[PDB]
């Protein structure tokens, strides 16, 4: 139990944290030091989306921590076996309090995980911590609180159920170099540490307006809202645009990604709502028609398979192909093939340009031209 | 008119007969590329399995 | 709100669903009859047009 | 053995993920069982729950070498007595161990009977067997704990339940897992209060269920037995990464076929048959065949059907359904599939029809 | 007659499109069928070395 | 030996999902649901088919009644929704007109005076 | 402070007209939900379209939200907004697509955005 | 006022009974359309501005 760094010791979140997924890396960027709630209903892919972010730091120097509260032991063993299957386990700490353990271990686990992450934060390094269910921590705390005869509040949760998550998530912070110097007695100069948190919350029947879900939405710096209607429709990751935001906005994106992405997310939100009325009929029916076709191909492009991360270079050139036309002709049936070919071709030929965009934010009219050239070359001479 | 229809006939078959093969050749080319990727990846994942 | 108001509204929406489910069937049967009465109307005009054509032009 | 025990430690659990071949076509295709997982059975009454349970008991005793345990938490005595008889006259009684704590018992009995059943199943596991544990109603195992908690005077919690709801459910559901020596699979009847899947008890239970098979009065009315509903039955084992791509996409195929037929049939009901398109008539003609092929004759149901019971391996169900969906066998009538077994028997039934 | 020639031309192109789809389809099916066998054999190799 | 029990429960506004009603429906082997809309509309006894059931059923019914009462329950369950459709649809198909008038004959047949119990002979004869 | 005396008759009347229109649109939202929009009387289909235009015209870009949307913020004087809403209500802009009103500062910018769709 | 308000009560009563059809007003027979359009007008008549009180003579005159 410790108190987070004060207001003067923070620093604005600048650097990016790359997950493997086009959807969140484009619409919902995460920066080092941010706190980003992953919220949704049961069996919509939360744990998947989180351990896919853990696996992606395998090589970016960000230590990672994964705490599982109230989970089944089989699930934890399986997740550890996957973390070992992709080499990430040598870089992650796993703090586990299974569904069978006392309510005092479940309730105290995420504080142990945050204490293990603050070790890296305070030494000028970077870390990433995932609370597997801060909905089950709330339930275990409700148990411990009711067993002491403490007057409950709404939904029988105690009064301080907000403070419980507040004093926890307020530790995931980014600290300026003076804090790192003073803390480490001057052993570390000029570096800035950070601890990035991805708490996971479970909501009943997609009800984004219960008590605990709303508390954590009011504590974190954004939310990725995974909707079950999309998940059942084969759209995965089922990121629901229009309800998911990143309150640190584009400041946390690479220059190239910030440029290509733009208002893409509100564009998909508009498309998805338009689909509600266009379901029956529509007028202005050529501009709304091209709008619909573009948005539809984009959603068909944002879905992605599990355990398949793609560097900022690949996401970037795929978003390039998405935004500079280059996809109208290819059918909804081929989007997949377009991407597979495109990425194989660029891996074959323009390995240097990928090596460059991956090393930098990498945006310029020079690089825009290089990308346009690759795009027309693949588009014409390659047949996919 | 008999002269013209014969000329058009010959030319149209000229286009169609060859273009069938040029499209089939594009098909075969992409087949070859896709199989190159397939074999390369089916080999490359052996590395992951052995390290596991 | 409150359980009772929402349960009353649910009852009324189920009633609405019943009414529309009935109107659909009625309209389907009337559609069949009203296109039989449509098929029955052709021969008179089909022959009158032939007569008019022969006489006129 | 003492009934109070700790769940298997983290490093006893099996470092693999197998599947249990029940032998029923509908389950093995649309809702596969993980070995050591929990399966909810959300059917109602008059649909065959007891005979499904008896078929699972028979198959898991014969076609595997496992025993079974049936814990009767909190249900009518009449059903317990007539289950005892329906089992004694089908020769499966020698393959199951029964423990009964029924509605006429003080709360403590209804609370601890499930732990008694479970601690017998654990003894069978330690012998290296694959075991199957039936719970007659987990909702009554929740309610007995609520009664007891009120008796002890502890403060109420979410919607009238004990404050320790999730831990009481967890310390049970966390003992039936596949260990390096053996495994306990569990089939648990679940009752959802007030038709609400958000009430704390169903919401706490569904955290532990892997599969879910819902029985339907309709599918029985048409005459198809078992009466599983292929569109509502679910399993989180249906993923290419665990079950394979061919099984996954075969199941998804039949699912899409049936869920289209479900509305082409309403279009027929309102506008008449020949209003359809010809593509849709083929869809209906294949959907009826698939829907018939999900029936099966049990060794336990011989006393009703007379036909000998069949045990269908998974490979055979996948073959049959790929064929029926890939346009093969369109040349034989839908009644050649009904209650048959494998497809290699559907062809033989059509031969003689 | 001219029109018969035209129709034969368009039919040739239709056949070419059908064959392109069929051949690329078989090539992708081959990608998957090759990669799956490679996956299973490499994994059994892992199991053998571990048992050793 | 045997002892059969007929517990009686009262519900507010016909709501079955109340606490005590939904416990006792979960304890017993069936329920006879007495509908107020049928009672005040002169159908007495106001037994509601469809929503009422006996979970031992024909196993306890006498052979003649079991043979002569197979279709009655589902026939009435369907007739009472067909009569609800009938209000908005005049010019009904004769096929459904037959079913409606038959359901109406039988529904008129099953009502009974308060203290006139019938032996199995009389009930079976009337149902024949 | 929303009284005829404090804010003038014109401002007060525009505010109350906007409230009336939006409420009338709320009252139709359930019949629109069940029976579709084609069942609404021609008088009540105009009310809905003006209500939606008003819904969109209340949106505005903020200088502190450039970080999110990228679009530059806008500062709209009161004199300049009661005029735009008087116009939308009176109908003088009743030929313009709804999306002409989404995230614009003043009515001028909306009639200008309509040229680009 | 006792004399005059009796008719206002019944006008608003019949209007509240018919209000359900205000959304399907075009279908109605003109014999009820008059009742509905009298109800809407007596409802529009009872609106009043703040700090503008009416003496009993003015209220009676307007209700008449
Ligand atoms: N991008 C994806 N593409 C295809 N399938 C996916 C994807 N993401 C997740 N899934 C599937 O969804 C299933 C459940 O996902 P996951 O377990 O991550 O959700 P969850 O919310 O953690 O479930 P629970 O809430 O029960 O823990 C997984 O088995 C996985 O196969
Ligand atoms: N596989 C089957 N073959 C033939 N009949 C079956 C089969 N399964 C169920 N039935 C029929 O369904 C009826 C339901 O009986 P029962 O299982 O006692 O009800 P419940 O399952 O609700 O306890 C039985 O009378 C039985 O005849
Ligand atoms: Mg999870």
């Amino acid at each position: 139990e410790a108190i987070a760094p004060g207001v003067i010791e923070r620093q604005s979140v600048d650097q990016p944290v790359q997950t493997g997924y086009k959807a969140v890396d484009s619409m919902i960027p995460i920066g080092r030091g941010q706190r980003e709630l992953i919220i949704g209903d049961r069996q919509t892919g939360k744990t998947a989306l989180a351990i896919d972010a853990i696996i992606n730091q395998r090589d970016s120097g960000i230590k990672c921590i994964y705490v599982a509260i109230g989970q089944k032991a089989s699930t934890i063993s399986n997740v550890v076996r996957k973390l070992e299957e992709h080499g990430a386990l040598a870089n992650t700490i796993v703090v586990v309090a299974t569904a069978s353990e006392s309510a005092a271990l479940q309730y105290l686990a995420p504080y142990a995980g945050c204490a293990m992450g603050e070790y890296f934060r305070d030494r000028g390094e970077d870390a990433l911590i995932i609370y597997d269910d801060l909905s089950k921590q709330a339930v275990a705390y409700r148990q411990i609180s009711l067993l002491l005869r403490r007057p409950p509040g709404r939904e029988a949760f105690p009064g301080d159920v907000f403070y419980l998550h507040s004093r926890l998530l307020e530790r995931a912070a980014r600290v300026n170099a003076e804090y790192v110097e003073a803390f480490t007695k001057g052993e570390v100069k000029g570096k800035t540490g950070s601890l990035t948190a991805l708490p996971i919350i479970e909501t009943q029947a997609g009800d984004v307006s219960a008590f605990v879900p709303t508390n954590v939405i009011s504590i974190t710096d954004g939310q990725i809202f995974l909707e079950t209607n999309l998940f059942n429709a084969g759209i995965r990751p089922a990121v629901n645009p229009g309800i998911s935001v990143s309150r640190v906005g584009g400041a946390a994106q690479t220059k190239i990604m910030k440029k290509l992405s733009g208002g893409i997310r509100t564009a998909l939100a508009q498309y998805r709502e338009l689909a509600a009325f266009s379901q029956f009929a529509s007028d202005l029916d050529d501009a709304t028609r091209k709008q619909l076709d573009h948005g539809q191909k984009v959603t068909e492009l944002l879905k992605q398979k599990q355990y398949a991360p793609m560097s900022v270079a690949q996401q970037s050139l795929v978003l390039f192909a998405a935004e500079r036309g280059y996809l109208a002709d290819v059918e909804l049936s081929k989007i997949g093939s377009f991407e597979a070919a495109l990425l194989a071709y660029v891996d074959r030929d323009h390995a240097p340009l990928m090596q460059e965009i991956n090393q930098t934010g990498g945006y310029n009219d020079e690089i825009e031209g290089k990308l346009k050239g690759i795009l027309d070359s693949f588009k014409a001479t390659q047949s996919w | 008119d008999l002269d013209l229809a014969k000329a058009s006939a010959t030319d149209q078959l000229k286009k169609a007969k060859a273009e069938a093969q040029v499209i089939i050749e594009q098909a075969n080319k992409r087949r070859s590329q896709i199989l190159d990727e397939a074999k390369a990846e089916a080999e490359q994942e052996r590395t992951k399995i052995v390290a596991q | 709100a409150g359980a009772k108001d929402i349960r009353s509204k649910i009852a009324s929406v189920q009633n609405t669903q019943k009414i529309t489910k009935a109107m659909e069937m009625v309209a389907a049967s009337k559609m069949r009859k009203s296109q039989d009465r449509m098929a029955a109307s052709r021969p008179y005009a089909e022959t009158m047009r032939k007569v008019i054509g022969h006489l006129a032009h | 053995w003492a009934i109070h025990r700790a769940a298997p430690s983290y490093e006893e659990l099996s470092n693999s993920q197998e599947l249990l071949e029940t032998g029923i076509k509908v389950i093995d295709l649309m809702a596969p069982f993980a070995k050591g997982g929990k399966v909810g059975l959300f059917g109602g009454a008059g649909v065959g729950k007891t005979v499904n349970m008896m078929e699972l008991i028979r198959n898991i005793a014969i076609e595997h070498s496992g025993y079974s345990v049936f814990a009767g938490v909190g249900e009518r005595t009449r059903e317990g007595n007539d289950f005892y008889h329906e089992m004694t006259d089908s020769n499966v009684i020698d393959k199951v161990s029964l423990v009964y704590g029924q509605m006429n018992e003080p709360p403590g009995n209804r609370l601890r009977v499930a732990l008694t059943g479970l601690t017998m199943a654990e003894k069978f596991r330690d012998e290296g067997r694959d075991v199957l544990l039936f719970v007659d109603n987990i909702y009554r195992y929740t309610l007995a704990g609520t009664e007891v908690s009120a008796l002890l005077g502890r403060m109420p919690s979410a919607v009238g339940y004990q404050p320790t709801l999730a831990e009481e459910m967890g310390v049970l559901q966390e003992r039936i897992t596949s260990t390096k020596t053996g495994s306990i699979t569990s089939v648990q009847a679940v009752y959802v209060p007030a038709d609400d899947l958000t009430d704390p008890s169903p919401a706490t239970t569904f955290a532990h269920l892997d599969a879910t098979v819902v029985l339907s009065r309709q599918i029985a009315s048409l005459g198809i037995y078992p009466a599983v509903d292929p569109l509502d039955s679910t399993s989180r084992q249906l993923d290419p990464l665990v079950v394979g791509q061919e099984h996954y996409d075969t199941a998804r195929g039949v699912q899409s076929i049936l869920q289209r037929y479900q509305e082409l049939k309403d279009i027929i009901a309102i506008l008449g048959m020949d209003e359809l398109s010809e593509e849709d008539k083929l869809v209906v003609a294949r959907a009826r065949k698939i829907q018939r092929f999900l029936s099966q004759p049990f060794f336990v149901a011989e006393v009703f059907t007379g036909s000998p019971g069949k045990y269908v391996s998974l490979k055979d169900t996948i073959r049959g359904f790929k064929g029926i969906m890939e346009g093969e066998y369109d040349h034989l009538p839908e009644q050649a599939f009904y209650m048959v077994g494998s497809i290699e028997e559907a062809v033989e039934k059509a031969k003689k029809l």
